[PDB]
């Protein structure tokens, strides 16, 4: 009805009422950002100087949005200017909603002025909650989790407001183990929240649903019984989630949750399906990791290789240890399933590089485990398929490793014990050095004799020349 | 009136749509019919 | 079993609450004012 | 020739790839035959077709 | 099940002298130097300059004669918007990492552009392509 009111009005070359398109841009609010945003720009040219706080505010939100911060910024300016027209009754109203998207913007920017922002709107309003939550949150960030007080402080507050209570859930779920607090403690506050205030909060939902799978998770395993207490854990982990999913069928995280299930339970394919539509819904490092992980499940060693790369470059920038790890992991799968000796060399370069950024035990136990490896495949390898400088590399890592790991069994806290590795050590050292030996005499015999054929030859050619 | 006139332009179970929804409802029922149901 | 050491574990935390700016509602939002435009002569 | 490892036949074209350097007797058959495809070269090109066209 | 999936942006809509027929370009997001040249059917999946498009490629979808789809029956379509079927005629062994793929969907041609690694397992006489948007 709008749009044939807006081609009437235009067929007649009469002026279009700008409150249609106000109407227009509420009701695509929920559906198309971009047409709202079309109509609120139409209704601010049309208008003029007769443009108002709320369109202004609302266009510099869509701008936000889009990621147009010079554009958003402008609005927003264009609004405070405009904020000194607003009768007195509303202005206070609309002077806190202004300097509190201003602070977002800062927050997004800067967050000294956010504080600085933050401050001045906690003195003018202390009953407004979102102010004090983002507050908070950036002095978490900044003191690292130390204002469990002022979390606690704020939760007695707004016991009634689900944004604290999950905010209070989030800041229990990063710090719970470094305030040294209950492990149900969470737990019961989210009950709380699902049993006295809301039972239709996802939020809530998800997290007990988390607690419960990472419950089960740690539960150990001895026989039917504790498997059947860990797949009922399980099992009301996926009624949260499908409790979350009657609520919102669109929700990524009961999904992924779903499919964690699903690894833990070895259905590789249902999370494999899940994992990608996640990825092609959003694309975090999470996702990333969750599909090379699966991919490492489902044997496909090449695409988890390059979704490790792709989440390492896109998110790590090279910096995080854990991803080298699993690259280092994958290639030596690849090259141990497919005997390549370029995995190999590879896994060792990342693997290097990564004991370089961090000098652990447990690199080093890693490089030692992959240059065996690399000498006992080039051992197996033949002669004909190697030549004398993998040889020598594979027989200067293979010393290197024996050295290492005498290394680790003089330390205090080895990742494997030390009588393993002096064993392995001894067992590499007696016959797998000589191997080598005798497998790069072999090489130099077949050069030699390959040598002596090239010479020869034209030898001879000359002759009948 | 802060309240009142306020307006959040995504829904709190809705925010994970935000500007491109995707419906999972065909996982949803794969789930029910592949957990709740197992045996 | 002495071989590669790797952890495996899967991220699905929830993220911190966004605290979006708020849309500020039009005139024709509120009952009253839409009571006297409609009533217009 | 089988004689300059980098103006041979590639390795993983043919599976009898170690044992082809060095000969002398394939040497001399490859030989004949580049020998004969250069007399054909010269035929043609002095004899039967001395413009060059080679569409026939 | 599937051979490569990746997504891509599109950087040219050629419409050229066809109504109903249009010529893509798209590089991968995440690993560049993978092209994607495409021709596509306009009136049944029409695509605008920089959209996002989700491209898959299999050899089946499963999860001689051809038949309309039983509503009963599902299979890997049912993801996507658009699913073509085509024979590959052409495997480029180039350059050290350049890797070129040619198939042929009915007289529709697509290239794939990438490296050895991606491209490796889509050595096959026909391939699927399905697309979401």
């Amino acid at each position: 009805f709008l749009e044939k009111y807006v081609a009437v009005c235009q067929e007649e070359n009469y002026p279009i009422l700008p409150e249609a398109y106000l109407v227009l841009s509420r009701v695509y609010e929920n559906k198309d950002l971009n047409v709202a945003l079309d109509y609120l720009m139409k209704a601010n040219d049309i208008l003029g100087d007769k443009a108002n706080v709320y369109v202004l505010n609302n266009l510099g939100i869509y701008h936000f949005f889009r990621n147009n911060v010079s554009q958003s910024s402008d609005f927003f300016a264009q609004s405070l200017e405009a904020l000194n027209n607003v009768s007195p009754q509303n202005k206070e109203a609309l002077s806190i909603t202004l300097h509190y998207n201003k602070a977002r913007v800062e927050e997004v920017s800067n967050q000294s002025e956010a504080e600085k922002l933050y401050s001045k709107l906690m003195e003018k309003c202390p009953g407004y909650t979102s102010n004090k939550i983002r507050y908070i949150y950036l002095l978490a960030l900044k003191s690292n989790g130390n204002n469990y007080a002022d979390v606690q402080q704020l939760l007695d507050d707004f016991p009634s407001d689900l944004e604290v209570r999950s905010f209070y859930g989030w800041f229990l779920k990063r710090y719970g183990r470094k305030n040294g607090l209950k492990q149900d403690l969470e737990s019961q506050h989210h009950k709380d929240t699902l049993i006295n205030y809301d039972k239709h909060d996802c939020y809530a939902l998800l997290s007990l649903g988390n607690i419960y799978a990472t419950i089960a998770r740690e539960m150990k395993v001895t026989d039917q019984k504790q498997n059947e207490i860990k797949r009922q854990q399980y099992l009301r982990a996926a009624q949260f989630y499908h409790k979350v999913l009657s609520i919102d069928p669109k929700n990524i995280y009961a999904a992924q949750g779903i499919a964690i299930i699903f690894s833990d339970k070895e259905r590789t394919g249902l999370a494999l399906e899940i994992f990608k539509k996640v990825r092609d819904t959003v694309q975090d490092l999470g996702t990333f990791i969750n599909l090379g992980h699966c991919f490492m499940e489902a044997k496909q060693f090449g695409k988890a290789i390059e979704s490790y790369t792709i989440a390492l470059e896109k998110f790590s920038n090279g910096m995080d240890s854990k991803l080298l790890v699993l690259i280092g992991r994958a290639w030596y799968h690849r090259g141990f399933y497919e005997k390549s000796m370029d995995a190999y060399k590879k896994a060792l370069e990342v693997s290097e590089q990564a004991y370089q950024l961090s000098k652990l035990p447990a690199l080093r136990f890693n490089i030692v485990f992959i240059q065996f490896q690399i000498a006992d495949f080039v051992k197996s390898l033949p002669n004909t398929q190697r030549d004398l400088t993998t040889l020598e590399n594979a027989l200067s890592g293979l010393n290197d490793a024996i050295k290492s790991l005498l290394k680790l069994a003089e330390l205090e806290q080895p990742p494997y014990p030390s009588e393993d590795l002096k064993a392995r050590a001894t067992m590499g050292s007696n016959t797998l050095r000589n191997q080598l030996e005798r497998a790069i005499q072999d090489q130099q015999d077949y050069e030699m004799s390959i040598q002596e054929k090239l010479r020869t030859a034209r030898r001879k050619q000359q002759l009948d020349e | 009136e802060i309240a009142s006139n306020e307006r959040v332009l995504i829904d709190h179970n809705k925010v994970l749509r935000g500007l491109k929804p995707k419906d999972f409802s065909s996982v949803a029922k794969d789930c029910e019919l592949r957990i709740l149901k197992e045996k | 079993r002495q071989d590669y050491i790797a952890k495996v574990r899967y991220q699905n935390d929830l993220p911190a609450p966004p605290c979006p700016p708020k849309l500020l509602k039009y005139e024709i939002e509120k009952e009253a004012p839409q009571k006297e435009f409609l009533k217009d002569s | 020739d089988l004689m300059d490892e980098k103006n041979s036949i590639k390795p993983d074209v043919i599976e009898y790839a170690a044992d082809i350097l060095g000969d002398v007797e394939l040497q001399k058959e490859l030989n004949s035959e580049y020998e004969q495809l250069v007399s054909d070269r010269k035929f043609l090109r002095e004899i039967v077709f001395v413009n060059g066209d080679h569409n026939w | 099940s599937a051979l490569f999936d990746d997504i891509f942006t599109v950087q040219t809509v050629d419409n050229g002298r066809y109504n109903k027929v249009s010529r893509i370009i798209g590089i991968s997001t995440t690993n560049s130097a993978i092209k994607l040249t495409l021709d596509i059917n306009n009136e049944m999946f029409p695509v605008s300059q920089d959209d996002s498009l989700t491209v898959t490629l299999a050899n089946s979808l499963s999860l001689k004669s051809w038949r309309p789809p039983k509503p009963t029956d599902k299979s890997l379509a049912d993801d996507y918007d658009y699913v073509m079927f085509g024979t590959v005629y052409k495997f480029e062994e180039g350059d050290e990492d350049k890797i070129k793929v040619y198939v042929s969907f009915g007289g529709l041609l697509m290239c794939l552009e990438g490296g050895y690694k991606s491209l490796a397992s889509l050595k096959q006489d026909n391939l699927y392509i399905l697309i979401r948007r």
